[PDB]
């Protein structure tokens, strides 16, 4: 089978610049096709036969290239072309795709908007307990999150999930969920969850008493 | 002008088989093909074979060779794929593709689950302020707890708040999966008006609705 290697695998791109991405193919083809990928949706087919626009696509976007080597180019990266793009031969029997480049955008520092929940009266009858802190809207990605039960740091018992980066404000969001028994849950008065970000010399605290 | 219509999520035994299904849109397409592919761990690509279902060949991946068989219903040219003795490498996301020269139509994807495990629907829990906080904006979320397969489907006042809403990815966690989804509106739309987060799993069948009230 014919291999398709991408590079590169991760990009972060300033907006309204230039980018370039290649696929390299372990054999010559006489066309590359490419695939845009945004959250949740399915793979679309965005250049095919090298240089053609699929519908809809618009013109900032071009391909190139020849023989092994190919290129899709952005001529101005905008908030809304973040997404993972794939290239795709069809030569040989099987048709084969490159790994995917991931591409994100720039945009200005912003803190996260934080907010914590305490468990539903609803989950505390079943014996359960989760208090959960939402992480909005920040940039960069690198974000950190420390729980605190009476100011005493928890580390097990949590369950973190992160957001792609958003099509239309470029930033990320994050939830961080700590579950307790409902028992322990009722042993401790304070809970609190801590955001350590770039944006702000002192973490952000958001907190609640068990009254 | 074409939309393709896969069937639904599955939740599969080891060892037993499942047939996914692809159908198209009224159309008059003559030469067109219908690819199959795999999408492993919401990232890598995988062509499985093709077909032509107005009378073509199949094209075979010998990667998937007594893994994938796919075929064509003559009457209603819907496109088939039967997976084989199915393992836990065989879960996944499975796409099918429609095309017809310079147009390409891709379907929403089957995700297929295969565990001995059975269905548990979600536990959907409210999210409200604790004591207070106070801004121009308030956050409100649903917990949607100890589910199982794949996937879950959350909206908010079923569709008419989406710019706010983050949605966030299910994590697994001995063998449930939960997810939160959390929505931002003015604090003088809330409580005065209703916010509700809608759950669906369609393993279940359940489309839970709950309601944001203070506490
Ligand atoms: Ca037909």
């Amino acid at each position: 089978q014919i291999v398709l290697t991408q590079s590169p695998a991760i990009m972060s791109a300033s907006p309204g610049e230039k980018v370039t991405m290649t696929c390299s193919a372990s054999s010559s083809v006489s066309y590359m096709h490419w695939y845009q990928q945004k959250s949740g949706t399915s793979p679309k087919r965005w250049i095919y036969d090298t240089s053609k626009l699929a519908s809809g696509v618009p013109a900032r976007f071009s391909g190139s290239g020849s023989g092994t080597s190919y290129s899709l180019t952005i001529s101005s990266m905008e908030a809304e072309d973040a997404a993972t793009y794939f290239c795709h031969q069809w030569r040989s029997n099987p048709y084969t795709f490159g790994g995917g480049t991931k591409l994100e955008i720039k945009r200005a520092d912003a803190a996260p908007t934080v907010s914590i929940f305490p468990p539903s009266s609803e989950q505390l009858t079943s014996g359960g307990a989760s208090v959960v802190c939402f992480l909005n809207n920040f940039y960069p990605k690198d974000i950190n999150v420390k729980w605190k039960i009476d100011g005493s740091e928890r580390q097990n018992g949590v369950l973190n999930s992160w957001t792609d980066q958003d099509s239309k404000d470029s930033t990320y969001s994050m939830s961080s969920t700590l579950t307790l028994t409902k028992d322990e849950y009722e042993r401790h008065n304070s809970y609190t969850c801590e955001a350590t970000h770039k944006t702000s010399t002192s973490p952000i605290v958001k907190s609640f008493n068990r009254n | 002008e074409v939309q393709l219509q896969q069937s639904g999520p599955e939740l599969v035994k080891p060892g037993s088989s499942v047939k996914i299904s692809c159908k198209a849109s009224r159309n008059t397409f003559t030469d067109y093909n219908l690819d199959w592919v795999k999408q492993s761990h919401g990232k890598t690509l995988e062509w499985i074979g093709n077909v032509y279902p107005n009378n073509g060949v199949t094209g075979y991946n010998q990667k998937f060779r007594g893994k994938a068989t796919l075929t064509v219903d003559k009457s209603s040219s819907t496109a088939y794929m039967e997976l084989h003795s199915l393992t836990s490498e065989d879960s996944a996301v499975y796409y099918c593709a429609l095309y017809y020269y310079d147009v390409s139509y891709w379907g929403q994807g089957t995700l297929v689950t295969v565990s001995s495990a059975k269905t548990t629907p979600p536990s959907v829990y409210p999210l409200a302020p604790g004591s207070a906080a106070q801004t121009s904006m308030v956050t409100l979320g649903c917990l949607v707890k100890g589910y199982f397969p794949e996937p879950v489907t959350v909206t908010w006042n079923s569709g008419s708040l989406s710019s706010g809403v983050h949605t966030f990815p299910a994590v697994l966690q001995s063998d449930l999966y939960t997810l939160s989804s959390s929505v931002t509106v003015p604090s003088s739309t809330w409580p005065s008006q209703s916010v509700t987060c809608n759950v669906a799993h369609p393993a279940s069948s359940t489309k839970v609705d709950k309601k944001i009230t203070p506490r």
